[PDB]
């Protein structure tokens, strides 16, 4: 959710910086046969018009960068030169593709001499810190009375990251890529928090870390497919199951937010939605307690609270607390 | 080695065990390329004349 | 508006999960000349580095899949042997481009002797129920006074399915394809409704359902090109007209929310934007009524829900009106 | 046959008429692909092992 | 933020209108070797497997356009008998690429002795007009206690354009493509206003346009990269600075909102975020002024309104004011 | 001449400098393809029959 929340920055202004670089000495120094030769040059020129289609169809900015702008060769030389870590470079080869996929190929100048373009690769500064996912779901009341049933919904999902003393938190988990236990991201789809704000996945009426929530009455249902498991918030008349390949439905959620671990299931429905689960190998803990959407009083509960947090909305019963007391008197 | 924690009081999990790799920097990098069955050649160089020529054009004003 | 009450799901969970199935079956049997000869091996290896070259470029899992990664004759035999409705199986045959952007290929394994990817292809278990589309657009008065204006907008826009006994909706229509009057899409990004949310459209005001708003004092100018005409919201000084291609300007409209059905009527102009109506064949009708804007008093209108409804709305006016009436006393 | 209606009173629009066709399952087959004017078989068999190099490569840790 | 107050348009109706028109006259007529020779057909014929292959992976639509569905000659034609302006031309003839971005190939029939589709150009009615990008970053206060701060956004940022007497609004920048100094937008991505919108940078509690914000009291860090510069907002203990890629750390931000501008510094760095600033050539002018957030008092203040404005925000600040002084009484 | 204005009071900066080049409308044409060693004919008037069949198969209901 918390997507809006993020800085806006240029993607290839380190690229262009340097193409702007290569124009400038420009107008510095601007001042006063056989068959295995027919197969070579095709071969050479085919690269030439691939990599032309490329730039024609882009506008001149390729992303990702393919094998025509840069052959796995001339990738691994120059991850071979960066200065960095040898495990920043064994990263780098170990996921060529995704390097790919986070490279930019910045068309730049054809003076008729020279074919020229500006190759951006990322550079990871940050590898091997613990990065945890927290998955969100609504929470509401498991209220018999149709309409006028309360909700709430942690806003803070997404990918966070061990980095610098800090956590990189990125609030579009969307913009991670997971490759078995390794997770790579972009820090400027990423807000920079304090380590405290881990304290709201344990204790969300903590004072040290303000934890993020929205409040509605829209008692929908859905699930969340986790990493190991799903989180099945089933409201209202929706029929909610969970099911085994072999044996069929192996479980009935009854109104609330529960959860299931991928172990032995296979699917989840909820309504007229199938969700297959990952079936990544893993523990899962089901950590008991009250919901605390039952602590509140329906009748002075702020249910339209879009950005705000525990302790926010709770100030705001408060107010509307005041109100009241200082009435009858 | 990944675990997950289910929270049933505020309705959310956590995944944890995995490991980072997070885009930082930029290393900007300079490529440059050096430009000047007989019939086979003639269309190939054809083809060589459209990519320059296509390449002009998007480096236009 | 309301996609982001969605669930949130692993695309290619089924298939990544068939993926690992061949990884353990590995490990479990781990244990104790002429040019026509030439042509043939292009055409063959041409296919394998269009594979190569879709996967490098997309980390191992494409989409859609191409008929590199699948023939059109590959993909019949598949759809022929597929437990499904003969009904289903001509649906598939008949929109294959359809059913290949709505498959997955994903990338296994690559034993030094042998190449395997899984693909995912969708099974419609839904068809030929019937679907309608909901447009919404900017419900404002029509006052002379420059600010202080109230809106309403109906936020449940979308695609709705008829869906065993309930009724599938799709909040972001653009998740939605469609061919001629036929409906391709996913229900993964879909709500489960009951059958009584349809009410909203003939009687806003409903107890059944609570039918969804929001409020606002931005009433700006816009129009929604529908399935058969164009619904125009014009307020304020914007100038908003509806076109014909050879005669011109053949209507002007007034401020408020008005309809042109697109019979006759080939653009539509609200301020700087010219938008071309859907040429479709089909009949229009348009329903009177006053616009239920004009049943509120702008002092006590909640302005500012971004995810209410019309009796939630209401509710919070009666609160306010309440403040007021036991004051004088 | 596609209609419409227009309801004045809420500014909205309603297109009825068509048919549904939802993917509500996956369906998963498994492919699986085989592996082992001279000249010109030579350049051949070596975007061949480029391929099979790819595919190596990304199918790596 | 305000790309939601867009109108909704079909892409493609007018050339799925013309579309329809060549299958309407198909009806109404329906009524009572060589070496040199090898390499023209597969020219030829690669062009059309390519045509297909590409309308076959977007499903009959497809967008930028190839030079496969138009090569630069036939464009260029095209260009040269469409009844535009010479500058028009020349506009499109200098940016071709672009043209073809915006640009659809929308395939249409194929008798089995003609194939047809249908190329849609974008037709340029406005140009060399004044445009401006507006960007802004959250205003939070500087306030030494941790929470129980308030923060204020104009969310009225994107490409404003003059276009007719009014002002054509591009609420998502990201709509707009930038080269050099030249801004293609589409106008479909935007809303029309009047010129008096301008008002809200020099003067935001001005009373002829009613400038819009949003308010929280989330006050997290952030950068906005702007033309030629960059914005930072930085808040709580969040490290910001600015940088030289030689000379490294030239400016440390305090806590508030700043800026610095492009003209020797290479990066900004907020919290674990590095963002390259926009190296273009142009003169910044540094505007000094009172953070209007200091003006409220934050007890008072509105604190969760995603849609509201300066006088909407004031106004409701009123209320509560009144709600307040008649009370001791 | 692209110049800029940052308003610290409003935490908002003005880019000024820029030409419009918006999309208003559309010029619609209509594009129309006529259809209808020695080996070498052959695979290529295959690849035709493809294209034909392939194109045929999304127009198609």
């Amino acid at each position: 959710f918390l997507g809006f929340l993020l800085g806006v920055g240029s993607a290839i202004a380190s690229g262009v910086a340097v193409c702007k670089v290569l124009h400038l000495e420009g107008e510095v120094n601007k001042i006063k046969s056989n068959i295995e030769t027919v197969i070579e040059f095709q071969q050479k020129n085919n690269r030439l018009l691939e990599i032309t289609r490329e730039f024609s169809v882009n506008a001149g900015v390729t992303t990702p960068v393919s094998t025509y702008m840069l052959t796995n060769s001339e990738l691994l030389s120059l991850i071979n030169d960066m200065p960095i870590t040898n495990d920043q470079k064994k990263l780098m080869s170990n996921n060529v593709q995704i390097v790919r996929q986070q490279s930019y190929s910045i068309m730049c100048i054809i003076k008729e001499e020279v074919l020229a373009y500006v190759v951006q690769l990322p550079l990871y500064g940050v590898i091997d810190t613990p990065c945890w996912k927290l998955h969100t779901s609504p929470l509401c009341t498991t209220n018999t009375k149709e309409g006028s049933n309360i909700c709430l919904t942690r806003t803070d999902r997404g990918w966070y990251c061990d980095n610098a003393g800090s956590v990189s938190f990125f609030p579009q988990a969307e913009t991670c890529k997971v490759q078995s236990n390794r997770v790579f991201c972009d820090t400027m789809n990423s807000l920079t928090l304090p380590s405290e704000v881990n304290l709201c996945n344990v204790d969300i009426f903590n004072p040290k870390y303000d934890c993020k929530i929205m409040t509605s009455k829209t008692d929908v249902s859905s699930s969340v497919i986790t990493s190991l498991g799903a989180i099945v918030s089933c409201y209202g008349k929706t029929k909610c199951t969970a099911s085994n390949k072999n044996r069929g439905i192996i479980k009935t959620f009854s109104n609330g937010c529960d959860y299931v671990s991928n172990k032995g299931v296979d699917t989840v429905s909820v309504g007229n939605t199938l969700y297959y689960v990952n079936k990544q190998e893993g523990k899962s803990l089901y950590v008991k307690g009250e919901p605390i959407i039952n602590f509140y009083d329906p009748l002075v509960f702020p249910s339209d609270e879009f950005d705000a947090s525990i302790s926010q909305v709770n100030e705001k019963i408060n107010q509307s607390l005041a109100f009241i007391r200082k009435s009858d008197e | 080695n990944i675990t997950e924690e289910f929270y049933q009081s505020t309705c959310s999990a956590v995944s944890k065990g995995y490991l980072s790799a997070l885009r930082t920097g930029w290393y900007t990098s300079v490529i440059t390329i050096e430009l000047s069955k007989v019939k086979l050649i003639k269309q190939e160089l054809d083809k060589y004349k459209n990519a320059v020529t296509e390449l002009q054009l998007l480096m236009q004003s």
